[PDB]
RNA sequence: AUCGAGAGGC
């Protein structure tokens, strides 16, 4: 019920399409030139300038019904500024030994590719996304 | 030729409770009310105001036909909440804001001059 | 075929005002926009109802009996 | 003042007032302006008894022009419902009795104003049934036109509804209604060509407001809390006692909400 | 002709109750129910007539038999019991 | 006096019609990009002129406001509807016995008028009312 | 036209061919000329297909050609249905028209091809041959008002 | 063919239709005058005698009622008129002509009746008003409209004839088509702009919404998803709140020019489970097309879950629309400035090369290109400059359509307008034309009087530069009055055609019916067919799936 | 009732496939309104001036 | 219908608390829908619109006269200059919620007419009810209370439904069935039967 | 308002119709099909007037 | 049975294409009880598609041919309903007579 | 009942 990978990625290509509340951005791993995803994320909730450099975190918790926040009771598990939950629905094997996963975020789509988060991200529905500022 | 009369907009007739409420299936500490001879004035305030209320799961409502003037308010609330406190709880703040509303418009009203 | 009571569309009002009208176009020799203005029909769903009035009742006078 | 809701009154007349809800979750505006509309009682005619007509207009369609007139209202809550009253058909503490008789004498065309109404009934001491006239020569409504030759005689039996039921029963009409003239809300997409802000004009209540800076983000947890309303009433009752008997009423309906719960 | 019956294993025959030859015995079976016929299933709260044919063929106790006609005039008889419902 | 003459469909063929009296103007660039491209007419040998080129349409047709910016096929069939809206049939309708007979309680003169109505009568006997429409999807009734 | 046709590799690749667009129909002569194909040669007068290369020919350039009347509206019907048509025009000795003239010709019944056209001649030619009509045609029993012999009355029903 | 083949006869009522989308599919909204004309006979037994009773003493007057009692004897028992209308004895096997009831089952129709798809079985709604109600996607398979189209209902008289209605001509069974293979059912105008619009990427609702739409799905488990957006604001994506009306177990992909994984246009459709992954819903997921959502869910889950599928994708959408909202006006009609000049330029040059042909077969300088003569040629050049020239200044316009403009979005939802709607409208209406060609010469060598005679230059013969925005010259107005006559008239006659065709055709295969053999014979016994269709289906449940044997290379198809 | 007072009728065919008599012909200009016919059967036949 | 063959029927009827409203508190008299718009190409309706706007707005009249120089620009010009949207939108308030619409809407005067059809003069229906003299069939026309047309083009999709027993209901005891007495010998109903 | 124009026969208005026809004593041209035996042929529809 | 073989021929190609071992083990993943739920799928779905004998599928034909053909609306070739009526009565004098050689 | 005309939806 824990983290199942953690990085640091630098902005590289944001780019709106033809959406206005929404934009598409590539980044890649930093210190590691292996490594890269791309991500939709909304701009007008978390907005994204260029070459940032955001932390970005996926877990697997933390079947029930949503229920809102009763009270500051609730313990959340971020400290993180944007957070998103989706299904993973394809894992590529791009090479010999280099993966690649596709989430969805209610169409908000997710591509991430490289071979140091084998081990975790299985073919399951529950996914959350987190991106500390 | 085929109207309804105008009245039957608000005035019950036979036996038409103005409230039935009925458990509902497959939801824990949910319940359905049928308000009976009420429109949208109504059940959206009641359901902005069950919002509100921060130990309540769920609240909507819908109108299955603008030929009636009916329509369906769910609640589901935490446990050990019955659901009708809280819409009593909702309704009487209602009442609450509008006869303060009431209080500070007179006052303004009789303050304004012309 | 002669002045309704009220606008169709908000509800003011207009029946009392038709002679109104007709002595503002031709008492004044106003035109009929500020002589609409003139009797506090701002939306144009109330302008509407007296400007594109035809007072034919004045046609069935004509019949006698 | 009172802790909750606040108003603040921009312009009041004898015919509308301008003002601010401040501090309102938007469906308790919402619902107000509707009860406003539909939910709040007056009276007017609702029945006639025709006698003679040698007019150049049918009888229906003088009753539908007499229903429509504004009859004085202010004292209507010590009326009571004839569908609610004990008498046969009707009586002095659910209806009044207006009764127009005319006549064209002159050689010349006679008007029918509403001034020319008559109220037979007793009023038992209550501001009730009086035609309303703003006109300044103190006519009424003109309902019909009568040639050298024709006359008009007819009873017209006044009841209470609400504009449900019937539009004549409308207390208001054409209630202003506005909020967030920035669109600080993202509440509507603006259609524009070139550009928006030069293509839509701006809204008088734009001076109430800050505008905001087009470097600052979007606020998304700010919600809508202050409405610009502009209440007009045909006369039937005052602008104060519209609003005031809107607030009521709803009000009320949520009391026999409650004594509808407590009866279950 | 005289007796062109079909021996009961030499059948060519869908032995699938055809939607058609479906519809024709609950038809049959609700209007047997509409006047006061007996009913072979517990019925579990159910009035309606044709509800009741329904439920009395998903347990198949319909004693009814089609007669599938050939274009020659031969013909075969099916009881409901064997046909499959599908 | 000579002014104005009777041409039918034979004695035409034998003519040039011109359409718009500013066609006889002499010629000698800056225009207003929102008209309509009316080609210049490259022909000088007129005998005639219309009238008003509006006056090619019928009693019907002259009721449509702006027919020049439809599909001619609804043109067609307004032509054909506007003979069953109700109104003002005559202003002795209350003398008349007549099998049926349909008024409208308060009829309107339009908003948008063809010059041709005035010759039409229609502004002192209408057929319609000016109804607040709204385009809209508003619970898709 | 820009037909297609398996590459030497093996998957279908466009080989453009020359084709000839003619305004008349002799398909009998056209046919024997020289530096042709005489396999793929193709008319829209599917009648003088039916002549030259027999009846089966005709059905299937029949089926072309109201295959392509359809697919020109871009629309789009099943095989089998223009297909039982097609066949109902050819299962006869050979093209047999939708008309009067065509199939309404047959021994099918007499009530049933009363119900189409001329309907007085044939009841009285009927009268005349002393027709015995089988009344297990649709139109026999709609006719006489009984359940005709369709997908519900296509069987009998008894007891166990 | 007036008495016998077809014939009037009674239980049958007709009226006015309008459109309720707060209806079911297979339901019909009876106004409740028709309900208490028309009358069902309900023979007496232990489980209805109650019932009946209580609509007997209910009275024709009033509905539920019942009109007439007949007795073991046999008379006829009129309750209006009857002194023992009040104390009633229902003895079992008696007959009650009950009224008209929800859930009954009914024939409905609409003339002309070109389908089975176009007599369906409906489920009975009493209704108060005057018209009778149906449901928007069921209009495609009767051609409705309501622009004042009337629709008919029959009614059963025997237990029999309601089966065959329920359990043959029922709406649901009847949604795909054996005719085309594929469903003559979809979502329809507004529930088509408006799933649209809701599917957008760029579209976010709120919770208060979110539940509202919750609730609004009748068949509801009751488990608020998760929503997409959690920490900003927890919001809901328009998908996510829609996948809701989806059965879990339904899977539908698809992919469009362009269609990465990534579909970084949202292209495509993948849909996992009755929840949907990427992909804008339009026509094509949703419409009436082969292989589409309503394919799937009638073959997979069935015709009542598909029924209840459009119900629910309705409603949804319809609640989210009507506080979304949605108008049209002009201003979707204006291209800005430079493309208006563009445009215009395109039309000059279009121009300029019809007067260089006309110059170049003025000199004589033609090639006579064979099979045709040199005004053939003429003729045919012109005009395909001139369509060119209007296809080319419609695309201009169509490219300076941005997203916002509401033609464009009803376009590319599909629910109405088409690409030359847009160019007639705001960029060129079009060269006009009868019997094939341009306008001809009906006055003597010219086709107006206010022509010089033997001018062949693209106005004179009935080129309309002008759209409609702009508006119509005269001669443009008349030419264009011209051509549209000729449409007229090709409707008018066509319709007639295609009727006695029908006819003809009917008549023809009347009696093809699929024998107990498989064999496709007639009346007589004589074979059509050894195999219905060749292969002995149904033409229902039949789809178009690739066969991967055929195509690619040899070294592929080992490998 | 202007329309009717001003309504021409051709009566060469009442049922037929004849394009020619109905359709506008360039001779109609300013004498038979290019818009003004019935629908359906008879379009084109019946004109309005 | 309006001036444009935009015909068509009244689905619904709505008080004016539940109609959309814009600021000035205006509501519509009539909606109709978007996509009754493009497949037809009707403008002169939209623009008819616009100019009774700026006509009530300026108590002049709409030169909406063919062949003018009237052009959609200047009437924008003129709208504007009396300070509303040129291309005529107007934000909208939902009546049920009091949420702006997201759309803004096209909104204003235009010229509707009532037809000649109305519902309750087109309404019928029927249960046994008159019976024709010769055929013993239903009577023709509503005016006689008689029964609709049950044509071969509908017993045709009845059968393709293969609806058999339906179709004979439809056939007999719907209308006109008889009873008659044959001979065994002479196939023809010259049979007398006392039947007393 | 009223225009005139019409009969009354027996209480009802009854409107008399332009009736179409081709113009006689004019000769016009008319080529014959390709299966005619005759190429062309030219008519006159003589009436005394 | 040869009948028979004939109607499912093509059918079967389809079948074997599909569940050929190389990919049924390696394009799809299918374990043992999946694949025998493919194959009992399979001959329901199959034996549910059959046709059902009593349809009348020649009034089916007409009405599926005639209805679109109501919607057929307007290069050198005669098409649409004039084309139509030329196809069905049988029509010797067509008024494109044309012949495509290769 | 016959005949005629006009209109509605495709
Ligand atoms: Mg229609
Ligand atoms: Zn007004
Ligand atoms: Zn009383
Ligand atoms: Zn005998």
């Amino acid at each position: 019920s824990n983290t199942l990978f953690d990085d640091i990625f630098q902005v590289s290509e944001v780019d709106p399409g033809r959406y206005n509340k929404v934009c598409r951005i590539e980044a890649a791993s930093t210190t590691q030139d292996q490594c890269k995803l791309t991500l939709d994320i909304n701009v007008e909730l978390f907005p994204v300038a260029a070459q940032d450099s955001l932390t970005v975190t996926i877990a697997s918790s933390l079947t029930r019904s949503w229920r809102p926040p009763q009270a500051g009771d609730r313990s959340l598990a971020d400290d993180y500024d944007y957070v998103m939950y989706g299904t993973a629905y394809k894992f590529e094997e791009v090479s010999k030994d280099l993966i690649a996963v596709y989430y969805s975020f209610g169409g908000l789509l997710m591509r991430l590719e490289g071979n140091y988060r084998n081990l975790n991200n299985l073919k399951q529905e529950n996914a959350y996304l987190l991106i500390r500022r | 030729m085929n109207a309804p009369d105008r009245f039957e907009l608000f005035l019950l007739g036979e036996g038409e409770s103005k409230l039935k409420i009925d458990p509902d299936t497959k939801a824990p500490n949910a319940v359905v009310i049928t308000f009976e001879k009420e429109d949208h004035t109504l059940g959206n305030l009641i359901r902005a105001e069950l919002l509100n209320d921060r130990k309540v799961l769920f609240a909507a409502y819908k109108v299955e036909h603008p030929f009636f003037a009916r329509f369906k308010l769910r609640i589901q609330t935490t446990e050990g909440y019955d659901p009708k406190d809280a819409l009593k709880n909702a309704c009487n703040s209602i009442i609450n804001k509008l006869g303060a509303l009431k209080t500070n418009f007179e006052t303004e009203w009789n303050l304004q001059t012309l | 075929m002669i002045v309704p009571v009220r606008c169709f569309s908000c509800g003011k009002v207009v029946g009392d005002k038709w002679e109104s009208y007709l002595n503002l176009l031709q008492e004044d020799e106003l035109d009929e926009g500020t002589a609409l203005s003139r009797l506090g029909l701002k939306r144009y769903c109330c302008r509407r109802m007296i400007l594109t009035h035809v007072d034919l009742i004045e046609k069935f006078l004509r019949y006698n009996p | 003042s009172e802790e909750g809701p606040q108003v603040k009154i921009r312009e009041a007349s004898k015919d509308n007032v301008d003002f601010i809800l401040s501090n309102v979750d938007l469906a308790m505006a919402n619902s107000l302006r509707r009860v406003m509309i539909a939910e709040i009682p007056t009276l007017a005619i609702d029945s006639v008894e025709v006698e003679t007509n040698t007019t150049v207009l049918a009888d229906e369609f003088i009753a539908h022009r007499l229903g429509l007139i504004p009859l004085q209202s202010m004292d209507i809550e010590q009326l009571e419902y004839s569908r609610d009253c004990f008498c046969e058909d009707h009586c002095d503490k659910c209806s009044v009795v207006l009764t127009l008789q005319a006549f064209g004498e002159s050689e010349s065309t006679t008007n029918v104003y509403s001034k020319d109404l008559v109220i037979v009934s007793n009023l038992m001491g209550r501001n009730i049934g009086h035609p309303i006239i703003q006109d300044k020569e103190g006519n009424g409504v003109l309902i019909c036109k009568l040639r050298k030759g024709q006359e008009l005689k007819l009873t017209c039996v006044a009841k209470k509804g609400i504009a449900k039921e019937h539009a004549k029963w409308g207390p208001a009409a054409a209630i202003e209604f506005e909020y967030d003239p920035w669109n600080k809300l993202k509440h509507t997409d603006y259609w524009y060509e070139q550009d928006s802000a030069k293509e839509w004009p701006q809204s008088k209540n734009c001076e109430y407001e800050d505008p905001p800076n087009e470097g600052d983000p979007f606020d998304y947890k700010a919600q809508a809390d202050t409405f610009y309303m502009n209440v007009e009433s045909v006369g039937s009752i005052p602008v104060d006692q519209v609003v005031v008997r809107g607030i009521d009423t709803l009000q009320k309906k949520v009391a026999s909400i409650l004594l509808a719960l407590t009866q279950m | 002709l005289k007796e062109k019956a079909i021996p009961k294993d030499q059948r060519a025959t869908t032995p699938y109750m055809t939607k058609y030859e479906r519809a024709r015995i609950l038809g049959t079976r609700a209007l047997q129910i509409s006047m006061n016929a007996p009913v072979f299933v517990d019925l579990e709260g159910e009035t309606d007539p044709l509800r009741i044919a329904m439920k009395e063929l998903a347990e198949k106790k319909i004693p009814l038999v089609i007669r599938r006609y050939l274009p020659d005039g031969s013909f075969e008889d099916w009881s409901v019991e064997e046909l499959i419902v599908d | 006096e000579g002014l104005v003459e009777y041409i039918d469909a034979e004695e035409e063929e034998s003519i040039l019609i011109a359409m718009q009296p500013e066609d006889l103007e002499p010629a000698e660039l800056d225009v207003d990009p929102a008209k309509r491209i009316r080609v210049s007419h490259h022909a000088t040998t007129f005998t005639h002129c219309e009238i008003h080129p509006s006056m090619i349409l019928g009693v019907a047709a002259s009721i449509i406001p702006f027919p020049d910016h439809n599909q001619s096929p609804r043109n067609t069939y307004q032509s054909a509807m506007g003979k069953q809206a109700m109104g003002v049939f005559l202003t002795n309708y209350n003398v008349r016995m007549d099998t049926m007979a349909n008024i409208l309680y308060y009829p309107q003169k339009p908003l948008g008028t063809t010059r041709a109505m005035e010759y039409l009568k229609f502004r002192e006997l209408p057929a319609g009312q000016n109804a607040i429409v709204a385009i809209a999807c508003y619970s898709g009734y | 036209y820009d037909r297609k046709v398996p590459s030497p590799t093996g998957e279908y690749v466009k080989e453009p061919e020359w084709v000839l667009e003619t305004d008349g129909v002799n398909l009998s002569e056209v046919m024997t000329v020289p530096g042709i194909d005489p396999t793929r040669i193709y008319t829209n007068s599917f009648i003088d297909i039916m002549e030259v290369l027999g009846i089966e020919a005709g059905r299937a350039a029949l089926y072309k050609e109201v295959y392509n009347v359809i697919a020109s509206d871009g629309s789009y019907v099943n095989y089998r249905h223009m297909a039982l048509l097609v066949d109902v025009m050819t299962t006869q000795g050979g093209l047999t028209s939708v008309t009067r003239h065509g199939f309404n010709r047959s021994n099918t019944g007499a009530l049933m091809r009363c119900s189409f056209e001329e309907t007085v001649e044939i009841l009285f030619e009927a009268g005349a041959s002393a027709e015995l009509d089988d009344c297990r045609g649709v139109s026999e029993n709609v006719i006489l008002g009984q359940m005709a012999p369709i997908g519900t009355g296509a069987f009998d029903v008894m007891i166990d | 063919r007036g008495n016998l083949m077809g014939k009037r006869v009674d239980f049958s009522a007709r009226t006015v239709i309008s459109g309720d989308p707060n209806l079911e599919l297979d339901q019909v909204g009876v106004p409740k005058s028709i309900a208490k004309t028309l009358t069902y006979p309900e023979v007496v037994t232990p489980y209805n005698i109650d019932r009946l009773t209580q609509l007997v003493r209910n009275g024709p007057n009033e509905h539920p009622g019942a009109k007439y009692v007949i007795r073991d004897s046999g008379d006829r028992i009129d309750l209006r008129y009857s002194k023992r209308a009040g104390d009633i004895q229902l003895q079992y096997g008696w007959k009650v002509e009950r009224h008209i009831m929800d859930n009954d089952p009914v024939l409905f129709n609409r003339q002309p009746s070109l389908h089975k798809m176009s007599m369906m079985a409906h489920r009975v709604k009493v209704i108060p008003y005057s018209t009778f109600r149906l449901n928007l996607s069921v209009t495609s398979p009767y051609n409705a409209d309501f622009d004042g189209d009337e629709m008919n209902l029959h009614v059963p008289q025997s237990e029999e004839t309601r089966a065959e209605l329920s359990q043959l001509c029922a709406v649901p069974l009847q949604i795909v088509s054996p005719q085309s293979n594929k469903p003559c059912m979809g979502i329809v105008q507004d529930t088509l702009c408006g799933i649209r619009k809701l599917t957008l990427r760029d579209t976010f609702i709120e919770l208060d919404q979110v539940l509202n739409m919750l609730y609004w799905v009748p068949d509801w488990d009751g488990v608020i998803p998760t929503p997409a957006i959690i920490k900003p604001k927890p919001l809901w994506s328009g998908k996510q709140i829609l996948s809701v009306a989806i059965p879990n177990g339904i899977h539908l992909q698809r992919f469009d020019e362009g269609t990465t994984l990534l579909s970084p246009k949202d292209n495509g459709m993948l849909i996992i489970d009755g929840q949907i992954i990427f992909g804008v819903v339009e026509k094509k997921t949703v419409g009436s097309s082969n292989g589409g959502l309503i394919h799937v869910v009638t073959r997979e889950k069935g015709p009542q879950v598909c029924a209840k599928l459009f119900g629910n994708i309705q409603k949804v959408v319809n609640f989210w629309l009507l506080h979304n909202g949605f108008s049209t006006g002009i201003g979707d009609t204006i291209a800005d400035g430079p493309t208006m000049r563009e445009i215009t330029e395109t039309i000059a040059e279009a121009k300029k090369k019809v007067l260089d042909v006309t110059k170049e077969a003025q000199a004589n300088l033609l090639t006579a290109k064979h099979g045709m003569t040199l005004r053939e040629s003429f003729e045919d050049n012109v005009v395909r400059f001139l369509n060119e020239a209007r296809d080319k200044a419609g695309r201009l316009a169509e490219v300076n359509l941005k997203d916002l403009n509401n033609v464009k979005q009803m376009v590319m939802a599909g629910s109405k307008g088409s690409f030359i709607n847009i160019a007639q409208m705001s960029a060129c209406v079009g060269q006009q034309s009868v019997e094939g060609k341009r306008i001809a010469f009906g006055f003597v060598d010219r086709t107006l009087p206010h022509f010089s005679k033997d001018d062949y230059s693209p106005e004179s013969k009935g080129f309309v530069e002008n759209s409609y925005l702009r508006g119509l010259t005269p001669q443009e107005f008349f030419f264009h009055a011209m051509g549209g006559r000729e449409g007229l008239i090709d409707t008018a006659v066509k319709t007639a055609e295609t009727g006695y065709i029908q006819r003809r055709l009917v008549k023809a295969l009347e009696d093809i019916m699929v024998h107990y053999d498989n064999t496709t014979r007639n009346s007589l016994g004589n074979v059509i067919q050894f195999i219905y269709g060749e292969d002995g289906m149904d033409a229902a449940h039949i789809e178009k799936q690739s066969l991967d044997t055929i195509g690619g290379s040899d070294a592929a198809f080992e490998k | 009732t202007l329309s009717h007072l001003r309504r021409t009728n051709t009566p060469i065919g009442r049922d037929g496939k004849l394009a020619k008599p109905r359709q506008l012909h360039n001779t109609h200009w300013g004498l038979v309104c290019p818009a003004e016919t019935p629908e359906g059967q008879a379009c084109g036949l019946v004109k309005n001036l | 219908a309006s001036r444009h063959g935009q015909k068509g029927t009244i689905g619904i009827t709505y008080r004016r608390e539940d109609m959309p409203f814009t600021a000035e508190g205006i509501v519509p008299d009539l909606i109709i829908n978007p996509h009754a718009i493009p497949s037809r190409m009707t403008v002169a309706h939209l623009i008819e619109c616009l100019l009774s706007k700026v006509a009530a707005l300026s108590g002049n009249e709409g030169d909406a006269s063919p062949f003018t120089d009237i052009t959609v620009e200047g009437i924008s010009k003129l709208l504007r200059e009396h300070g509303y949207q040129s291309r005529g939108f107007e934000v909208m308030y939902n009546g049920h919620t009091g949420k702006k619409l997201m759309a803004q809407i096209f909104f204003g005067p235009t010229y509707y007419q009532r037809l000649r059809h109305m519902v309750d003069d087109k309404i019928h229906a029927r249960a046994r009810g008159p019976m024709q003299v010769l055929t013993r069939q239903p009577v023709e026309g509503r005016s006689r209370d008689g029964g609709l047309r049950f044509g071969e083009m509908e017993r045709d999709c009845m059968i393709a439904h293969g609806a058999a027993s339906f179709l004979k209901e439809r056939l007999m005891e719907a209308s006109d069935a008889f009873r008659v007495h044959i001979c065994g010998i002479c196939g023809l109903m010259t049979v007398i039967a006392k039947l007393n | 308002f009223d225009m005139g124009g019409y009969f009354i026969i027996n209480g009802s208005e009854k409107v008399l119709i332009a009736q179409e026809r081709s113009a006689g004593n004019i000769v016009q041209v008319f080529k014959k099909a390709a299966p005619s035996p005759i190429s062309h042929v030219a008519e006159i529809r003589s009436a005394l007037e | 049975q040869n009948a028979q073989r004939d109607a499912v021929t093509l059918f079967c190609c389809l079948l074997r294409s599909r569940l050929a071992t190389r990919r049924v083990l390696q394009e799809y993943r299918l374990t043992k009880q999946a694949f025998d739920w493919v194959l009992s799928n399979i001959e329901a779905q199959f034996l549910r598609s059959v046709v059902h004998p009593g349809e009348m599928v020649g009034v089916l034909a007409a009405q599926s041919i005639g209805e679109p053909a109501t919607q057929m609306t307007l290069k050198k070739v005669t098409s649409g309903v004039p084309r139509l009526k030329e196809i069905l009565n049988v029509a010797k004098n067509m008024k494109t007579p044309s012949l495509t050689v290769y």
